[PDB]
């Protein structure tokens, strides 16, 4: 039963460094080679490094070369990733690989579970910013509306109108670092002539900021 | 550097047979030894073609692989398509001292499909008082749509997007994608365009903000 | 230390024109293979009925390393099945071909400014180079239906031209030394074994 378990830090602020730990079991580790291999939210796989089963040759991707630094210690049967000065653009989960065959690292056999490592900060609330509607009806009946929430750290900030209106395609929100924010659309198919009132509630929860907007075309 | 593109997406029906390629440029793809990785939804990478066209112990023998340098290209293939073969889809091989994946092809194995609506409109002059732009994506199948947004007719890079998540019981799959933007550029083309293009029937999506 | 001189033919100082490939054989000693675990040094590596990492652990009669230099675009041809220069009247591999071919980008060796013209290839041949067969002759070729009685001109042809490696050339002009391993297996004991079964 091979098994990697990669073990190492999560929430990290951008210029400091982490240690990455890979624990290898149910093989003769000290004569295999292991890649780091990581996985942003969305992204595709994305190849860190590779070391040989020696530790005699180290190999990195480009937009790593400098910061991070692979090495191994084949008594205590451990592979490690020393990643200095990291920046935004590192948050992956990070899969810890042992190479197909003995020695040769061409390819990737087994790989780990993965530890996320999320480079970034403070607990605060967020603003809401209102979506002016449009239309013009032509037969169709279709006025499309709804309210923004702009940087809230973090889930579950709460939108809706706690009234009748049922007909609301809520969404979810990017978590990039550049902003977080959510959305929500809300129909009306009269295109109402001035007279229907939309509130947006939005309640937040990580700073106690409920805030409210009314949408005026 | 030698890279490995593959198609964002592909879908067939259950039974069916669907090929996944992994066309190399600025190298030969047939020159180092070609690797095929499965990855589940929130699972970690598996291993289904390893050496061009083996396969390992208990990856059942629908999965093929093969390569032509006519093309410069590698082609996965599965047949008797299963539900379970959904996935991401990476290949992997090497130029030199780089390890390369390709950018990984989402696999669905087919519920109907549907074209996504759109609708983006940035008029927040609550935020102009301090502008991000929103573009929104609903109802379509299968999950995987690819953006493109353009200043003018030019693209930017302060895009950002989701990931593309499934809407509750309707099965289907909705996103949302917003950019940092500056006035001159809505107001300088006669549009802003945001373009949504999902399956080979990408006739439109995309409307005109300013 | 009855171990196998691998590293010895990948890191020689000279290696061979294509058309004279050079044939060192192997015999009577433990396999190391470890030239072989840098796959980053290479810029083609590929095997065939075998897997380089089955190597280890299994026995030869005989294992041949052949060497010599080629350029960038050529280098495809040193594998079963091909055709082109190379395969065709400079080195041929069989279709059922056992082992591995390796290859690296040699320009920083093997062309000068000047162009290096050491490195010969053969042009023409009356016929294909059967599987590794080796054909260091110099007739006159006779390109035409007129016979040549030795002498050079018009359809009457030396048959080695000259590779003119330099620096600045395209990688695919650039030169590239290939080291080919065959892994024999006859109906005699083997004297060629991977480290695991000494
Ligand atoms: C050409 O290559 C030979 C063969 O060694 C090779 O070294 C690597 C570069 C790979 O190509 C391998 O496939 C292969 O083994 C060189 O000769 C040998 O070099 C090694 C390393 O320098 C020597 O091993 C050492 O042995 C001593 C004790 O003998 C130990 O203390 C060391 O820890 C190490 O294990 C080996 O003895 C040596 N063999 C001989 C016969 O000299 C050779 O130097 C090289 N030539 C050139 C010009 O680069």
């Amino acid at each position: 039963e091979v098994q990697l378990v990669e073990s190492g830090g999560g929430v990290v602020q951008p210029g400091r460094s982490l240690r990455l730990s890979c624990a290898a079991s149910g093989f003769t580790f000290s004569s295999y080679g292991m890649h780091w291999v990581r996985q942003a939210p969305g992204k595709g796989l994305e190849w860190v490094a590779v070391i040989s089963y020696d530790g005699s040759n180290k190999y990195y991707a480009d937009s790593v070369k400098g910061r991070f630094t692979i090495s191994r210690d084949n008594s205590k049967n451990t592979l490690y990733l020393q990643m200095n000065s990291l920046r935004a653009e590192d948050t992956a989960v990070y899969y810890c690989a042992n190479g197909f065959g003995e020695y040769y690292y061409y390819a990737m056999d087994v790989w780990g579970q993965g530890t996320t490592v999320t480079v970034s900060a403070s607990t605060k609330g967020p603003s809401v910013f209102p979506l002016a509607p449009s239309s013009k009806s032509t037969s169709g009946g279709t006025a499309a509306l709804g309210c923004l929430v702009k940087d809230y750290f973090p889930e579950p900030v709460t939108v809706s109108w706690n009234s009748g209106a049922l007909t609301s395609g809520v969404h979810t929100f990017p978590a990039v670092l550049g902003l977080y924010s959510l959305s929500s659309v809300v129909t009306v198919p009269s295109s109402s002539l001035g007279t229907q009132t939309y509130i947006c509630n939005v309640n937040h929860k990580p700073s106690n900021t409920k805030v409210d907007k009314k949408v005026e075309p | 550097n030698f890279m490995l593109t593959q198609p964002h997406s592909v879908s067939e029906s259950p039974g069916k047979t669907v090929t996944i390629s992994c066309t190399g440029s600025s190298g030969s793809i047939a020159s180092n030894y070609v690797q095929w990785y499965q990855r589940r939804p929130g699972s970690a990478p598996t291993t289904v073609i390893y050496e061009d066209n083996q396969r390992p112990s208990g990856v059942p023998d629908r999965f093929s692989a093969s390569i032509d340098s006519s093309s410069n290209s590698a082609s996965l293939t599965i047949s008797g398509l299963k539900t379970e073969d959904e996935a991401d889809y990476y290949c992997q091989s090497y130029d030199s001292s780089n390890w390369v994946f390709g950018g990984g092809t989402k696999l669905t194995v087919l519920q109907p499909k549907a074209a996504p609506s759109v609708t983006l409109f940035p008029p927040s002059s609550e935020e102009l008082q301090a502008a991000t732009l929103v573009c929104l994506i609903s109802d379509f199948y299968p999950g995987a749509v690819t953006v493109a947004w353009k200043a003018d007719s030019s693209p930017v890079k302060a895009g950002v997007e989701t990931t593309t998540p499934s809407k509750q019981s309707n099965n289907k799959y909705a996103a949302s994608s917003y950019l940092s933007l500056t006035p001159e550029q809505w107001k300088s083309h006669r549009s802003y365009s945001c373009q949504v293009t999902h399956e080979g029937s990408t006739v439109e999506k995309t409307v005109a903000p300013t | 230390t009855n171990l196998c001189p691998f590293g010895e033919v990948f890191n020689a100082t000279r290696f061979a024109s294509v058309y004279a490939w050079n044939r060192k054989r192997i015999s009577n000693c433990v396999a190391d293979y470890s030239v072989l675990y840098n796959s980053a040094s290479f810029s083609t590596f590929k095997c065939y009925g075998v897997s380089p990492t089955k190597l280890n652990d299994l026995c030869f009669t005989n294992v041949y390393a052949d060497s010599f230099v080629i350029r960038g675009d050529e280098v495809r041809q040193i594998a079963p099945g091909q055709t082109g220069k190379i395969a065709d009247y400079n080195y041929k591999l069989p279709d059922d071909f056992t082992g591995c071919v390796i290859a690296w980008n040699s320009n920083n060796l093997d062309s000068k400014v000047g162009g290096n013209y050491n490195y010969l290839y053969r042009l023409f041949r009356k016929s294909n180079l059967k599987p590794f067969e080796r054909d260091i002759s110099t007739e006159i070729y006779q390109a035409g239906s007129t016979p040549c009685n030795g002498v050079e001109g018009f359809n009457c042809y030396f048959p080695l031209q000259s590779y003119g490696f330099q620096p600045t050339n395209g990688v695919g002009y650039q030169p590239y030394r290939v080291v080919v391993l065959s892994f024999e297996l006859l109906h005699a004991p083997a004297t060629v074994c991977g480290p695991k079964k000494s």
